[PDB]
Protein backbone atom coordinates (compact mmCIF):
# COMPACT_ATOMS: atom_id res chain seq x y z
CA UNK A 1 0.00 0.00 0.00
CA UNK A 2 1.00 3.65 -0.26
CA UNK A 3 -0.13 5.29 2.94
CA UNK A 4 1.12 7.93 5.37
CA UNK A 5 -0.13 8.99 8.77
CA UNK A 6 -1.83 12.34 8.50
CA UNK B 1 -5.70 8.94 10.39
CA UNK B 2 -4.12 7.95 7.10
CA UNK B 3 -3.84 9.26 3.58
CA UNK B 4 -3.48 6.51 0.98
CA UNK B 5 -2.67 6.71 -2.73
CA UNK B 6 -4.42 4.22 -5.05
CA UNK C 1 -5.10 7.81 -9.35
CA UNK C 2 -6.54 9.25 -6.12
CA UNK C 3 -5.75 10.29 -2.56
CA UNK C 4 -8.12 8.92 0.08
CA UNK C 5 -8.37 9.66 3.79
CA UNK C 6 -9.13 6.84 6.22
CA UNK D 1 -15.45 7.72 0.52
CA UNK D 2 -13.15 10.65 1.40
CA UNK D 3 -11.10 10.87 -1.86
CA UNK D 4 -9.86 13.21 -4.57
CA UNK D 5 -8.41 12.28 -7.95
CA UNK D 6 -4.78 13.36 -8.23
CA UNK E 1 -14.55 21.94 -6.02
CA UNK E 2 -13.47 18.37 -5.62
CA UNK E 3 -12.19 18.27 -2.05
CA UNK E 4 -11.17 15.84 0.67
CA UNK E 5 -11.71 16.46 4.34
CA UNK E 6 -8.44 15.94 6.20
CA UNK F 1 -10.11 20.77 7.15
CA UNK F 2 -10.84 21.08 3.44
CA UNK F 3 -8.28 20.50 0.71
CA UNK F 4 -9.60 21.05 -2.80
CA UNK F 5 -8.24 20.52 -6.30
CA UNK F 6 -8.31 23.77 -8.30
CA UNK G 1 -2.54 20.40 -10.72
CA UNK G 2 -3.03 22.50 -7.64
CA UNK G 3 -4.37 21.52 -4.25
CA UNK G 4 -5.41 24.23 -1.77
CA UNK G 5 -6.29 24.25 1.91
CA UNK G 6 -9.50 26.22 2.18
CA UNK H 1 -5.81 29.88 1.74
CA UNK H 2 -2.56 28.15 0.76
CA UNK H 3 -1.83 25.81 -2.13
CA UNK H 4 0.66 23.23 -3.42
CA UNK H 5 1.35 22.24 -7.00
CA UNK H 6 1.59 18.60 -7.99
CA UNK I 1 9.81 24.38 -1.46
CA UNK I 2 6.30 23.25 -2.34
CA UNK I 3 4.59 22.93 1.07
CA UNK I 4 1.31 23.73 2.79
CA UNK I 5 0.43 23.61 6.49
CA UNK I 6 -2.31 21.10 7.24
CA UNK J 1 2.05 19.62 10.33
CA UNK J 2 3.01 20.06 6.68
CA UNK J 3 2.36 18.42 3.36
CA UNK J 4 5.27 18.85 0.98
CA UNK J 5 5.71 17.76 -2.65
CA UNK J 6 9.04 16.92 -4.24
CA UNK K 1 7.63 6.10 6.52
CA UNK K 2 6.20 9.59 5.94
CA UNK K 3 6.16 9.96 2.14
CA UNK K 4 4.11 8.46 -0.67
CA UNK K 5 4.76 8.39 -4.41
CA UNK K 6 2.17 10.13 -6.55
CA UNK L 1 7.15 12.55 -7.41
CA UNK L 2 6.66 12.38 -3.62
CA UNK L 3 4.17 13.75 -1.13
CA UNK L 4 5.58 13.84 2.39
CA UNK L 5 3.83 14.60 5.68
CA UNK L 6 5.97 15.93 8.51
Amino acid sequence: HDCVNI
Amino acid sequence: EQMCIT
